């Protein structure tokens, strides 16, 4: 049996008003004794407050035992050592697998919004940048947003490592030009544990 | 042209040969010495399972001509085993790909129903059809499940089952479907319920034997017992058939059951294993559901592989492994025809005969409504209705184990009643029966028969003596006009004035008198133990109190009461001592052994939840009357913690006017905190164990807001 | 024994004075058994041109046997099956790895150069970026150049998936703020199987 312990959603951990989860997955269960105590450790302060998540529906092979637990932002964002200890029949002993946030200087991500190419204002859809660099650690969540309305068509890159030291990424927010040209206003919206209530926006507009 | 055929009987063996082992169907493979004609008599069921075969191989010719009648000959049917979106699907459909031709209309599907039909059974002049109704034969529309393609299917199931099966013009071919669904999920079984003659459940591997495993719940699901649990209310038991696998040859993970025995890793040499001991088919084959009746038989999945011993568990991660078990092999049938004589040998599908049901008229009602084996007796748990009245023997009622109903109606000829010629659950048991399969590391109780008697004039006597009855219930004493002898002893009947039972007793004790008197003798009715349940409401909502340094147990002092299954109010012991006291012919009915203590519910651990004049709540019995106060006590079931069973108003000295939270339900309209977690601290409840309630990051956090209503407020918390 | 195949790098497959390779790591090899047989197959073409590389320096604990393959440019372009089979004398049979080029209708990537943020101005050091979108597949390679010169300080994003089904990066070449004032040219160069000559280049310069 192999176990994954995964952390929790950047986007989660950095609003109160969503809530983060720290998943343990168990794979290549014992089909004989197919069992699973989790036991589930923050500091060694065991919290019982763990919610295995239903059997999916895998069709055969290997059963996978998930299971999540509810995590405190602050708990995470301070970098408390959350320890997953899977403990089955047919294993001789318990694994444990231990996750924590990046243990480094967090830094402030300067966001800089960036306008279509003079070259790609002949095409009849538009490409919005938005680079976010100079931030630590990888943990970041960034959204767009057209006149306060939340946008559909918009795609992230991973957080890349810079020379510094410190990560940084761009967002990509296709729109057509109509909206552009007509002068709509559109929000590059970075999340960061290193921001004024882990939030910044940047707008973009023509000129 | 149609040979004739004699009907399905006894136990079944089905297998689905695969037709691209077959010799002739395709010479360029010579490996394949295989043939589905070679299918021995044991054989009952031969279907057809086609893939990688071509469209017009020599298989089709060498299968309607030279095959079908000699399996026909010695009595084996043969059928064809379409997938589920050839009823009704777009990717791979075969006929319901042209759906021009075939459109989605009343008459469209009745075309195409025809069309399937015509196709494939009447093609070749089988003997059936089967419908896989599969998560991999899903109807799909651009490898994407289609919600319209499965309700185009169930009515093109039902139109199927016009032509074909039970309720079809042509009768003597089969209309059989097969699933690996439960009953629950699967969605064509409630619609083509009457319309197909066999179900064939597909449960390779222990996921299948044992079933598989709920993790939150730590306990076994989907098992072999609840698959059919549910299917047992839309088929009969007698259609029900079970399936295994064969090792199929270079067989992948995902797809390795072990149902027959594994090549030993010594012989290398040899990858032939005809024993069937201590395989999941062998017991598969002497499986009988533990109610409902036994089971039509077993089919096993790649029959072409019958002996062929299974790749060990060892060599299942290498991919490119050429075991010896990985050759082909020409099978002389062994497991199949071994696995079917051990089906024979089971006893349960043994007649029912005159030495069960002396009386045919009884015997004949039972073979209609029950069934027609000695097993089912044994199993059944169904509704008996023996209405009709030229019925002068019950005798073998007893063989029924765990009968649900029995009604007897107008039956005048019918005279004593006791245990010889009632079901065995008349009074409570276990489960007797044993099963036969593997599982991890409790026998299910048998409820006792629920029983009707009205109508039967020429009944004379009545023993239900020791039978632990709950209620008299059923029992029309109206009707019984030539009693004379009755015999309720020993049983949990409340036989207080007022009660049903009593109107029934005392209707019942009016005949003896008249016709050989009441007495010691006829009349029997002692030693009663009724059930004690919990009441649905309760009267004791107020309890004012002195200002006194004293403590009050308020679980006593309010909740209280034990209700008899008829409606008696126990309160205290000595409402039961009067109960005790019920004297019926000089002599009460209630045992002297079943005191109140035995009779009493306890009010252990019930919670309870005393919220004072300023909503402080103190989940605690023992309350305190030292300080004045006025309290709300709700009081909780173990079970249910939220909803209270019964609530109360303590009032400690003068009385105080409960107070209401002016703040629940607050228009939050500023402050640092976040506005979403601000509502929560007035949404009334604390919030669940994993909820997150955290107003803001900082450490200090505001809350600006504003109350739903005008008030003088006095305390806040 | 784990077996890890692995494809060329792209700016090698798409440059024919450069050689491509096709890497096929064994992980976990035996401690007891460590002879390890490589066969090489081209769509069932067996090949005997490959070389064992060195036991890199490795801190202990298990062997890592790798396999390197010199293929042929179009051999990869025109999409072959390289297939490395693995033959240890613990294994009880051989263990095969296959990698073939993504199977698609191949995209041209359309290039554009972005200048720095309005708000980065301001900053010391500025950010070029070059915009690379609407390509498949995710084999691409992008470089910077000041004047003729090969740029050092740049950073390229990973291939991400777009909307539509294409990939699109975004490469970022941090310079100082004078040697953009002072109007010098930098030139994006992507490289995919999709162009003339596998190569293109867009300037950018101050206005
Ligand atoms: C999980 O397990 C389930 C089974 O277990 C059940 O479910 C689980 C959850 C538990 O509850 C269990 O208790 C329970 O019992 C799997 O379901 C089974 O899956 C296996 C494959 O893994 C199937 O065996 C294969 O069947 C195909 C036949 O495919 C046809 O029939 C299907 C069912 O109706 C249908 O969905 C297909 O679409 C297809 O339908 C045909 O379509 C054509 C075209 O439209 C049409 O003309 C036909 O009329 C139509 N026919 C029917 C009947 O619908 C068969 O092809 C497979 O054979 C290959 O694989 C064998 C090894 O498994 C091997 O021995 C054979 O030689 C063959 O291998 C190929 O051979 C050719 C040369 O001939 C070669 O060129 C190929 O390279 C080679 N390929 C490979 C890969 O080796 C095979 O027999 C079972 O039938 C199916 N169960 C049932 C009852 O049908 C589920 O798939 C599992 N899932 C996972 C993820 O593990």
């Amino acid at each position: 049996p192999s176990v994954f312990l995964f952390p929790p959603k950047p986007k989660d951990t950095l609003m109160i008003s969503r809530t983060p989860e720290v998943t343990c997955v168990v794979v290549d269960v014992s089909h004989e004794d197919p069992e699973v105590k989790f036991n589930w450790y923050v500091d060694g302060v065991e919290v019982h407050n763990a919610k295995t998540k239903p059997r999916e529906e895998q069709y055969n092979s290997t059963y996978r035992v998930v299971s999540v637990l509810t995590v405190l932002h602050q708990d995470w964002l301070n970098g408390k050592e959350y320890k997953c200890k899977v403990s089955n029949k047919a294993l001789p002993a318990p694994i444990e697998k231990t996750i924590s946030k990046a243990k480094g200087q967090p830094r402030e991500p300067q966001v800089y919004t960036l306008p279509p190419s003079r070259e790609e204002m002949t095409k009849n859809q538009v490409s919005l940048t938005c680079l976010v660099k100079g931030f630590y650690p990888s943990d970041i969540a960034v959204e767009w947003r057209s006149n306060g309305q939340p946008e559909n068509n918009y795609k992230t890159t991973p957080p890349v490592l810079d020379s510094d030291g410190s990560f940084f990424l761009y967002s990509k927010l296709t729109v057509d030009k109509s909206r552009w040209q007509q002068g709509n206003v559109f929000s590059c919206s970075v999340m960061h544990e290193a921001l004024h209530n882990h939030y910044t926006q940047k707008s973009l507009s023509l000129s | 042209e149609k040979i004739p055929m004699k009907p399905l009987h006894g136990p079944l063996y089905g297998g689905y040969f695969r037709t691209w082992h077959d010799k002739t169907s395709d010479p360029t493979e010579k490996d394949k010495v295989n043939s589905m004609g070679e299918l021995p008599k044991e054989v009952d069921l031969a279907f057809i399972f086609h893939d990688w075969t071509k469209d017009y191989s020599l298989f089709w010719k060498e299968l309607a001509t030279k095959h079908v009648p000699k399996l026909n000959k010695q009595g084996t049917r043969v059928i064809r085993t379409i997938p589920w979106r050839f009823l009704a699907g777009g990717d791979n459909s075969g006929i319901a790909e042209d759906t021009s031709k075939y459109p989605n209309t009343p008459e469209g599907n009745k075309a195409l129903a025809k069309a399937i039909v015509d196709e494939y059974v009447y093609k070749y002049n089988l003997d059936g059809l089967d419908v896989a109704v599969l998560h991999d034969s899903i109807p799909k529309v651009d490898k994407k499940e289609d919600t319209a393609g499965v309700e185009r299917s169930i009515q093109v199931f039902e139109e199927i089952g016009k032509l074909i099966g039970p309720k079809g013009v042509d009768k003597s071919r089969l209309f059989i479907m097969d699933s690996t669904y439960m009953a629950d999920k699967n969605p064509l079984i409630e619609r083509g319920a009457p319309y197909i003659n066999l179900l064939l459940v597909q449960v390779y591997g222990s996921q299948g034997e044992k079933g598989g495993w709920e993790p939150v719940s730590n306990r076994p699901e989907k098992t072999m017992e609840e698959r059919w649990q549910g299917y047992s209310k839309y088929i009969r038991p007698e259609q029900y058939m079970i399936g295994f696998s064969f090792y199929e040859e270079n067989a992948q993970e995902g797809n390795l059951w072990y149902d027959i025995n594994s090549r030993k890793d010594e012989d290398k040499a040899n990858g032939i294993n005809t024993d069937i001991t201590g395989t999941r088919a062998e017991r598969y084959a002497r499986w009988q559901p533990k109610t409902g009746g036994v089971k039509g038989g077993i089919f096993s999945y790649a029959i072409d592989r019958d002996g062929v011993a299974h790749q060990p568990k060892k060599y299942a991660k290498q991919k490119e492994f050429k075991d010896a078990t990985d050759n082909i092999f020409h099978s002389d049938y062994s497991v199949s025809k071994a696995l079917k004589t051990v089906m024979l040998k089971d006893k349960s599908y043994d007649l029912i005969d005159e030495k069960d049901f002396p009386d045919k008229a009884l015997r004949e009602a039972v073979m209609a409504q029950v069934g027609t084996r000695k097993g089912d007796l044994e199993r059944f748990n169904g509704t008996l209705r023996l209405d009709n009245p030229a019925i002068q023997s019950l005798e073998g009622l007893n063989k029924f184990k765990k009968l649900a109903q029995l009604d007897l109606i107008g039956l005048s000829r019918i005279t004593k009643l006791d245990r010889s010629v009632l079901p065995a659950n008349m009074k409570p048991g276990k489960d007797t029966l044993e099963t036969v399969l593997e599982t991890y590391k409790e026998p299910a109780t048998i409820p006792p028969v629920s029983l009707k008697v009205s109508g039967l004039t020429g009944l004379k006597e009545l023993d239900l003596s020791g039978f632990d009855r709950e209620t008299l219930a059923g029992l029309d004493a109206a009707t019984l006009t030539s009693l004379e002898k009755v015999d309720i002893s020993g049983n949990k009947l409340d036989l207080a004035p007022g009660t049903e039972n009593r109107q029934i007793f005392d209707t019942m004790l009016s005949t003896i008198s008249n016709h050989v008197g009441s007495n010691e003798q006829t009349v029997k009715f002692d030693k009663q133990k009724p059930t004690g349940h919990y009441p649905d409401t309760y009267g004791k909502t107020s309890l004012r109190l002195p200002v006194a340094n004293e403590k009050v147990d308020l679980q006593s002092q309010l909740l209280f009461g034990t209700v008899t299954n008829q409606g008696t109010l126990i309160n205290s012991e000595a409402d039961y001592k009067a109960y005790q006291n019920h004297k019926i012919a000089g002599r009460s009915f209630v045992d002297s052994n079943y005191h109140y203590n035995n009779f009493k519910v306890s009010y252990e651990n019930y919670t309870v939840k005393v919220t004072d004049s300023t909503l402080g709540t103190t989940t605690d019995k023992t309350l305190a009357t030292d300080k004045e106060e006025t309290y709300k006590v709700d009081f909780f079931s173990p079970a249910d913690k939220t909803k209270a069973v019964h609530t109360a108003k303590v009032i400690v000295g003068d009385e105080k006017t409960m107070m209401v939270n002016l703040a629940e339900g607050a228009t939050v309209i500023g402050g640092s905190a976040d506005p979403v977690n601000a509502r929560k601290v007035f949404d009334g409840q604390l919030g669940s164990e994993t909820d997150n309630i955290s107003l803001g990051w900082d450490s200090k956090q505001s809350i600006i807001f504003k109350l739903k209503e005008d008030g003088l407020i006095k305390h806040w918390r």
